[PDB]
């Protein structure tokens, strides 16, 4: 049977988990935000000339799905823990929620920490809106330190919108398994 | 040192993505 990888994507609502998956697998970007309960993407990649099936599992960022979400975790090979680079609350939830939940169910599964919406970090309006609430975007060093703190294999930054660093996220997930 | 190709979507439960297949 063709070699297969199950990758599960978790993180707060609105961080960009669904756009990450749509943009990576089809190069499209959806025009309207519809909250995810569960969704799936089956895609083939060539890894050193051999086909690999990527089973990508999308999950709900909302607290109301906390009891169902872990039921999708069995047989996971790698987790993507996602936070938005322009949402400090979503960053803090990596330590307060996502890392503890993933580790409770899957103590030995590799984690990639993913900073999303890279395109917004330099956006003056986004910066000013954060600044008005005494906040600042998450910097690369901050993300890196959080990755070290939670034992993540790798810290990566990307934009689903521009596709900057997007392919690298999934390539690194593959490398964490194969 | 790994050569990884872009993905080819085979299937999805997601309406937006499934529409862009094959
Ligand atoms: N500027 C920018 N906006 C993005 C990016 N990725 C997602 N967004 C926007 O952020 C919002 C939420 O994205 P989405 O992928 O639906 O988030 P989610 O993490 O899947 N949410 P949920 O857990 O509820 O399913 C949408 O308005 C989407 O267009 C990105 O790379 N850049
Ligand atoms: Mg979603």
């Amino acid at each position: 049977r063709m070699q297969a990888i199950k990758c599960v994507v978790v993180g707060d609502g609105a961080v960009g988990k669904t756009c990450l998956l749509i943009s990576y697998t089809t190069n499209a970007f959806p025009g309207e935000y519809i909250p995810t309960v569960f969704d799936n993407y089956s895609a083939n990649v060539m890894v050193d000339g051999k086909p690999v099936n990527l089973g990508l599992w999308d999950t709900a960022g909302q607290e109301d799905y906390d009891r169902l979400r872990p039921l999708s975790y069995p047989q996971t090979d790698v987790f993507l823990i996602c936070f938005s680079l322009v949402s400090p609350a979503s960053f803090e939830n990596v330590r307060a929620k996502w890392y503890p939940e993933v580790r409770h169910h899957c103590p030995n599964t590799p984690i990639i920490l993913v900073g999303t919406k890279l395109d917004l970090r330099d956006d003056k309006d986004t910066i000013e809106k954060l600044k008005e609430k005494k906040l600042t975007p998450i910097t690369y060093p901050q993300g890196l330190a959080m990755a070290k703190e939670i034992g993540a294999v790798k810290y990566l930054e990307c934009s689903a919108l521009t596709q900057r660093g997007l392919k690298t996220v999934f390539d690194e997930a593959i490398r964490a398994v194969l | 040192s790994m050569e990884i190709s872009p993905p080819v979507l085979i299937s999805s439960s997601n309406p937006t993505a499934a529409a862009r297949i094959s």
